[PDB]
């Protein structure tokens, strides 16, 4: 083909090594080359080829290229792009429309369609990007490109306004339905505070974006504008460990601490049978707290089969987490990962790989590493989208949702307390293991992880 | 076997802490890091004459998870407490970090290393004579390093190594 010149046309100047580099494997179901890095003329011109499509690409480029271009100069860039004039002068002119403007044309609303319906808070968080384009969409003319103008519109217009079998019954132990004011950790049941707390932490995970991940934004001073539900995810977390080794110092009666170790063993036994990662690794933060560690009168009076349930939750993260993602790996969904490894994963892939490539001297957008980070994301997407087959307690999950350990209490203070009450109820050797009263005037005999009824 | 050190680095998030962990795994020439793999947080070093593995903990990014510390405090042999020069809240954060690592080892003497980080051209905040005055009341070493640069990279983890290997 004789595409026109560089002058009149930025995406036809030839590609090479000062402005494109590939990896050496292929996409691995297309067959398409993987671009490394390029300049972002050359990356526009790939984001829309004529030759074929590159979903793989566009979904990449669309999560995130807002480290090297910003929204504005992205619409600016796709519209010069769709802005094709006709070669210097037909069997020429026939074949270019048809198998070069026409193509290119139709990429470009493609990538309009896929930034409006996946990436929609840019056009949230600057009107006049999309003012742009809806007026860009409305030059748009031809029969051809007729019905994707339309879905985008469709799409907009929608994005402006804004199924299972029957789930297992509610288990109930000494409180009862309603009496939210006996709610507690050995007074509620320990399958339902579980269940309760993982349909919670599942909905927590699900609401985390990537627009919350990448670029390292949940680690910046904005990190409370950008990562709002991330750090909702994580707090709920920290609060249910602190909530976990409150409910155990406080109890000061060895009998009755030993059956809040215990209950909580149950839970966790719970979550790791729903596969709820993130409420198994609460418990074991818990346990391994500086407050509760040292706990060795407890622990001792602790069942064999709670001990061992405990030691291998414990070696799930041994060793950089091996144990955990093999497990992870193993598992379908639904499930509830652990943040955490994917938040490491994501800043040091951005702190340890450099923003732009050279190549004789020019500087090339290293996508390769955009790429990376677009794997990570997508795969916390993967387990988002099953639900788990549990029904919702209304009451037991604000009991949750509202839980507050510390108080007015700041962290330093309160794990200060914690510590100290540890102290208290578990003297360090040689001092003599004091006794204290019981506080719990309920039984304290747990009904046990297996469901009371079919 | 040849002996292993597991070493972690704990310190502010937000203030380029990971820079210290990459540029040492890095080989320098090669700026191509998957933290994926075995090999991004395990080297083979030789000091003193006397070869090692080092097996670095580096949990950044997971500052808010501040429940889950006591944990890798308990089992790290070895501490790098990483601030930015540019940042004197991370300065005034070492502190609780130590504080916690002793309650954690139930000890005064724990193998530590205070790190300076030279994360950007932005402006110094926190002069070396602060940080070795306050590294000194510890009784650990002081180590200044560039993520630039990779300067002080080497030093500050072969010193952590010494303080393990003479406590
Ligand atoms: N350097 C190092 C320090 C600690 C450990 S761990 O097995 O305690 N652990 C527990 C915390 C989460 C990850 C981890 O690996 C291993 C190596």
């Amino acid at each position: 083909m004789r595409l026109p010149s560089a002058d009149v046309y930025r995406f036809a100047e030839p590609d090479s090594e000062e402005n494109i580099i590939f990896e050496e494997n292929m996409q691995p179901k297309a067959g398409i080359p993987i671009i490394k890095a390029g300049t972002v003329i050359k990356l526009i011109e790939r984001l829309t080829y004529h030759m074929y499509a590159d979903p793989n690409f566009v979904r990449t480029f669309l999560t995130t290229y807002r480290s090297f271009c910003k929204p504005q100069e992205l619409l600016s860039l796709i519209i010069e792009r769709f802005e094709i004039p006709e070669p210097e002068p037909s069997a020429e002119l026939k074949r270019f429309r048809k198998e070069y403007i026409q193509p290119v044309q139709l990429r470009v609303l493609n990538v309009c369609r896929h930034w409006v319906e996946h990436h929609f808070y840019d056009f949230e968080r600057d009107a006049y990007l999309l003012q742009r384009m809806e007026e860009f969409i409305g030059t748009v003319r031809g029969k051809a490109m007729k019905k994707w103008v339309e879905s985008i519109t469709k799409i907009i217009q929608r994005k402006k306004i804004a199924f299972q079998s029957s789930p297992p019954t509610v288990e109930w132990h000494i409180s009862r339905p309603g009496h939210i004011e006996t709610f507690d950790l050995l007074t509620l049941h320990p399958i339902e505070i579980a269940r309760q707390l993982t349909l919670l932490e599942s909905d927590l995970y699900r609401a985390v974006q990537p627009s919350e991940l990448v670029g390292s934004v949940w680690t910046k001073e904005d990190k409370e504008i950008n990562s709002p539900n991330l750090l909702k995810m994580i707090r709920h977390t920290t609060n249910l460990t602190l909530w976990f080794e409150k409910c155990i110092v406080e109890t000061e009666n060895l009998e009755e601490r030993v059956a809040v170790v215990s209950r909580i063993i149950e839970i966790l036994q719970v979550f790791q049978e729903l596969n709820n990662f993130n409420g198994v690794l609460e418990v074991v933060s818990a346990m391994n707290s500086s407050p509760v560690y040292r706990l060795d009168h407890t622990f001792e009076q602790i069942p064999s089969r709670q001990k061992k349930i405990l030691e291998e939750a414990h070696e799930l993260s041994e060793d950089h987490y091996k144990k955990y993602l093999a497990k992870l790996r193993s598992i379908n969904p639904p499930c509830v990962p652990f943040f955490g490894i994917y938040l490491t994963n994501i800043l040091k892939t951005e702190e340890g790989n450099p923003e732009v490539l050279k190549r004789h001297g020019k500087e090339l957008i290293n996508f390769s590493k955009r790429r990376k980070v677009a794997e990570i994301t997508g795969e916390i997407q993967q387990y988002q989208n099953q639900p788990y087959c549990l029904r919702v307690e209304s009451d037991i999950k604000r009991f949750f949702e509202n839980l507050n350990p510390m108080g007015n209490s700041m962290e330093k203070e309160f794990t200060d307390y914690l510590f100290n009450k540890s102290l208290e109820i578990e003297p360090r050797n040689p001092k003599p293991l004091p006794r204290f009263p019981k506080k719990y005037s309920y039984p304290l005999k747990s009904p046990g992880v297996r469901p009371s009824n079919p | 076997h040849m002996t292993e050190y597991k070493l972690v680095v704990v310190g502010a998030g937000g203030v380029g802490k990971s820079a210290l962990t990459i540029q040492l795994i890095q080989n320098h020439f090669v700026d191509e890091y998957d933290p994926t793999i075995e090999d991004s947080y395990r080297k083979q070093v030789v000091i003193d004459g006397e070869t090692c593995l080092l097996d670095i903990l580096d949990t950044a990014g997971q500052e808010e998870y501040s429940a889950m510390r006591d944990q890798y405090m308990r089992t790290g042999e070895g501490f790098l407490c990483v601030f930015a020069i540019n940042n004197t809240k991370s300065f005034e954060d070492i502190h609780q970090y130590r504080e916690q690592i002793k309650r954690v080892k139930d000890s005064d003497d724990v193998p530590m290393v205070l790190v300076g980080n030279k994360c950007d051209l932005a402006a110094r905040t926190v002069e070396s004579r602060q940080a070795q005055d306050l590294a000194r009341s510890y009784g650990i070493p002081y180590i200044e390093t560039s993520a630039k640069t990779r300067q002080g990279v080497e030093d500050a983890f072969y010193t952590l190594v010494r303080e393990i290997r003479q406590h």
